[PDB]
């Protein structure tokens, strides 16, 4: 058992599915049909994968999962592609009409309309699990089914699963890839609303994601499947604890004690190596050192903000591959020594390491390395507050003249909700400020 | 007085726990599925302590396994001696306390206490004349800490006139699984010092020096700590196990140990540290166990003053020379034990040395300058507690503030306790 049901949200939350799904097939040797030869219990288990497939009688491995959209495109290519076997027809939920960049919509008018297909759904799956431990969230902030639906849900299933525990992965959004002028709208009003819901939040910046697709990876114009598989590389590495057995292995929610210091700091950056094409990982094996110190480097962070120019309450290391805890306390005692890590003064300074033995692998015909060994370092930096206040003065210049607000308000919604979410991240702000300061 | 009744709980109280059950099962002549393939008459004549005796001659430990989680239950029936302990005595939780000192005590330990204190009982009745418990436990996570003394708080509203004994493992951020450990530790200790008669204060800190500075392992694991701890364990029961004129007991040994009730905090000490071929002279041992590298908690005990000492040796040797040597560390540091308490140190030889070693030497001490660890503890704890930092984990499982205070108030004053007799 603690079993994770993954809930898919608005295109970005589809797309991210299956670049994770296809990634956790090929992780755990499953085939595109279900079928997985290695396992010998037919019909269940007790194994690590276990916590995000369940088995039918007939052999079928089936994600625990659920793709929600307003719209039928994403998910008809999900209903009509590789792995349409892989799911229930019933995982996979459509309505006719999207949200049109509109949190309302998503919130309240399109969206009320399937909210309870949805739970219904998501407790079809919570039935299958003799103890689950929570859920995973995959949405874009931008959107308006990913910001507004998305807020909803979490809504309901506070009050649905009490105080079980709900992970964000949260899409924020990025002017080369933008779709929508309201998208800080959507932002503020979705981060608003689900902060009391949340538990824990990666964000991921599609503009850190599209600058290391460039550098690190020589894309010239990345596209939406670039980042995904890119993204699903990472999500990898922040679920193999939960999908693998391992003497070194420790679990996420071990991690998210030490990353979650009070309910509303719980955004901690994510960092992922290494990111390298085939041609340059050739004749080119990357060591423990390496991969531990381009965690530090800032260009390797999904959220674009200075740690530097920041505070430390947390550091975790998530290796997975060939890796031992020598290599890794050796790696740690050069950094310390030279580079710019500033704990605050209420933190113990001491880095928590978790080590898988299965080494990450790469989906075909990509544009990723397959490397020995990988690390995603998790940290709880005041610096990624940087990346609330660029959104939030964006909100600020359009919110002064009332820009869009009638399309919002139209559908139902009041000026004081604007204000109120704004006013919440001020304090979200002022907050991530706070707990930098020295005590006395 | 013979029957202790052992209990082991969560990831620590049960790998430290197992290894004990290895080391003493070895020392008596037990096999790992339970019987006596032995040579001396002297393995046996005090096998029940801590063995029952089952149908076919089979000895089964007097032991209770528990745990919020199966990880680490299901890794000890694995494991090479799992067979012998008794499978009803396996009680354990599906959620695990996420090293969370309220889950184990207030909630999801509360949940699974009733069914520990009936194989408690059961274990309990059959036995001739109990003199008490001992539990093995860190003091760090949320199972063996917060579950743990509540089980202690338990048992002696249930046993108010047995011993009860800990060996607590004290937590170091050298050797660290979270950030909340002290918080679990004060919270731990405040229940130690009301509801214990002695407490062996087995440090983590104490045991990663010992594996890197003493014994040149560079990364030691947990394996490498516990060799060091199912020694000790090893050591301070030896009394118990074997005979012969020393009719050494838990109550007997609280007695002479614990002049005041609350300051029953021991540090103990092992020689020669290992992981030899040339067997120590009776004046190393008795140079090496005292020696503060040597010692268990991270104490150096030149800063405190000894109130009461238990001194084991083991192996055959000149007891003329064991008092020789033992009178000479006295009479030549004699400022370092207290003299308001006459010939507070205490020897004792047992012929059969440990697996490994011609002879070896186990020290009980408690010392004043214990009370460093409790200010170790005590100043990781405020660095958070000041700014009440990760306390919303607390505070979800129905815990206030208030219950942090008194707790950090209590050990605060143990340790002006401790203080007060060091420089009487
Ligand atoms: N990383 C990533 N971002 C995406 C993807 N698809 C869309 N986005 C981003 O997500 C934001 C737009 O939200 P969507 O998820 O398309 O919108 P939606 O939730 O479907 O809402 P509506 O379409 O308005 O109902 C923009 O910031 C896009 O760049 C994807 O596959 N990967
Ligand atoms: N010496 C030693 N310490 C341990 C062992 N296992 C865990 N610890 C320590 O115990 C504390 C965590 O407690 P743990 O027993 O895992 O939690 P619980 O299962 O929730 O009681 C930390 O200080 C760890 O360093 C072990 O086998 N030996
Ligand atoms: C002042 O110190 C003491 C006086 C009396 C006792 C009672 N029994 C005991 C013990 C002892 C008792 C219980 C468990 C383990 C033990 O190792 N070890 C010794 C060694 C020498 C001796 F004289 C008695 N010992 C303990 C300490
Ligand atoms: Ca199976
Ligand atoms: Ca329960
Ligand atoms: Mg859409
Ligand atoms: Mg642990």
């Amino acid at each position: 058992m603690r079993e994770c049901i993954s809930i898919h949200v608005g295109q970005a939350g589809v797309q991210i599915g299956n670049a994770c799904w296809e990634l956790y097939c090929l992780e755990h040797g499953i085939q595109p049909d279900g079928q997985m030869p290695s396992d010998k219990t037919i019909g269940g288990g007790d194994d690590s994968f276990n916590t995000f497939f369940s088995e039918t009688g007939a052999g079928k491995h089936v994600p625990r999962a659920v793709f929600v959209d307003l719209e039928p495109t994403v998910i008809d290519e999900v209903r009509t592609g590789t792995y349409r076997q892989l799911f229930h027809p019933e995982q996979l939920i459509t309505g006719k009409e999207d949200a049109a960049n509109n949190y309302a919509r998503g919130h309240y008018t399109i969206g009320k309309e399937i909210i309870d297909l949805v739970l219904d759904r998501i407790r079809k799956l919570a039935d299958q699990c003799t103890g689950l431990q929570g859920f995973l969230v995959f949405h874009s902030f931008g959107g308006g089914t990913g910001s507004g639906f998305t807020s909803l849900l979490m809504e309901r299933l506070s009050v649905d699963y009490g105080k079980k525990s709900k992970l964000e992965f949260s899409i924020y959004p990025a002017p080369q890839v933008s779709t929508a002028v309201v998208e800080p709208y959507n932002s503020i009003l979705t981060t608003h609303t689900t902060l009391e819901h949340s538990d824990c939040a990666f964000m991921v910046d599609n503009e850190a994601i599209y600058d290391i697709c460039r550098r690190n990876l020589d894309i010239e114009r990345p596209t939406y499947t670039n980042l995904n598989r890119l993204i699903s590389q990472i999500v990898s590495s922040i679920t193999a604890s939960l999908r693998f057995d391992g003497a070194l292995n420790v679990d996420l929610t071990e991690f998210q004690t030490n990353l979650v210091p009070y309910p509303r700091i719980h955004f901690p950056l994510a960092t992922y190596a290494p990111v390298i094409s085939a041609e340059k990982a050739y004749h080119e094996q990357l060591s423990v050192a390496e991969i531990t110190n381009a965690c530090f480097e800032p260009a390797n962070q999904m959220v674009k903000c200075d740690p530097r120019h920041g505070k430390y309450m947390a550091c975790c290391l998530l290796y997975r591959g060939d890796v031992v805890p020598k290599d890794v306390n050796a790696a740690i005692a050069t950094i310390k020594t030279k580079r710019s890590i500033q704990f605050v003064d209420w933190c113990p300074t001491g880095f928590k390491v978790g080590i898988n033995y299965q080494p990450p692998t790469v989906v075909p015909g990509g544009d990723l390395a397959k490397v020995q060994r990988a690390v995603c370092m998790l940290s709880n930096t005041t610096a990624i507050a940087e990346a609330w206040a660029r959104l939030d003065h964006k909100f600020d210049l359009m919110y002064a003249k009332r820009a869009f607000v009638h399309w919002y308000v139209g559908e139902g919604m009041e000026e004081g909700e604007f204000s109120e979410a704004r006013e919440d991240m001020a304090a979200l702000e002022k907050d991530y400020e706070e707990v930098g300061v020295d005590s006395v | 007085m013979r029957e202790i009744v052992h209990i082991q709980a969560g990831q620590c109280g049960n790998q430290i726990g197992a290894k004990f059950w290895e080391v003493i099962s070895d020392e008596h002549g037990i096999d790992p599925t339970g019987s006596y393939h032995g040579d001396s008459d002297l393995q046996l004549e005090r096998i029940n302590v801590y063995y029952n005796e089952a149908t076919g001659n089979k000895y089964v430990p007097r032991a209770i396994l528990v745990d919020l989680e199966p990880g680490t239950m299901d890794s000890v029936r694995s494991g090479p001696f799992g067979q012998i302990f008794r499978p009803d005595n396996f009680v354990f939780g599906q959620s695990g306390a996420g090293n969370n000192w309220a889950k184990g005590h207030y909630t999801e330990g509360a949940e699974l206490v009733d069914s520990v204190l009936d194989v408690v009982r059961k274990e309990s009745e059959s036995c001739d004349c109990l003199q008490g418990f001992q539990l093995t436990h860190s003091l760090g996570g949320g199972t063996g800490s917060g579950m743990g003394t509540l089980l202690i708080s338990k048992i002696r509203e249930e046993y108010p006139d047995r011993i009860m004994n800990t060996f607590s493992v004290v937590p170091s951020p050298k050797v660290s699984d979270t950030v909340v450990e002290p918080y679990n530790a004060t919270l731990s200790v405040h229940q130690l010092v009301e509801n214990t008669d002695e407490t062996y204060c087995i440090d983590n800190e104490a045991l990663y020096d010992i594996c890197f500075r003493t014994l040149k392992l560079t990364t030691p694991t947990y394996g490498d700590l516990n060799h060091l701890v199912s020694a000790t364990m090893s050591g301070v029961t030896t009394c118990l196990r074997f005979p012969g004129q020393l009719n050494a007991d838990l109550r007997k040994l609280a007695v002479n140990m614990v002049p005041f009730p609350r300051l029953h905090f021991f540090m103990p000490g092992f020689a020669p540290l290992t992981s030899q071929y040339r067997a120590l002279t009776v004046p190393e041992l008795t140079q090496q166990m005292f020696d503060s590298k040597n010692m268990m908690a991270a104490c150096d005990p030149r800063h405190g003053r000894y109130l009461t000492v238990a001194a084991v040796f083991r192996g055959r040797m000149s007891m003329k020379e064991v008092d020789e040597q033992m009178l000479n560390v006295q009479n030549k540091n004699s400022s370092y034990f207290v003299e308001w308490i006459p010939n507070n140190v205490k020897t004792a030889v047992c012929d059969i040395p440990p697996r490994g070693l011609k002879m070896s030497a186990t020290f009980i001490g408690n010392s004043t300058a214990i009370q460093e660890l409790f200010k170790r503890i005590s100043e990781q704890f405020t660095a958070m507690f000041r700014r009440k930092a990760f306390l919303h984990w607390y505070t979800g499982e129905g815990m206030d503030e208030m219950e942090f205070t008194e707790a950090e108030s209590n050990m605060n004053d143990l340790v002006s306790e401790y203080q007060q007799y060091q420089d009487a």
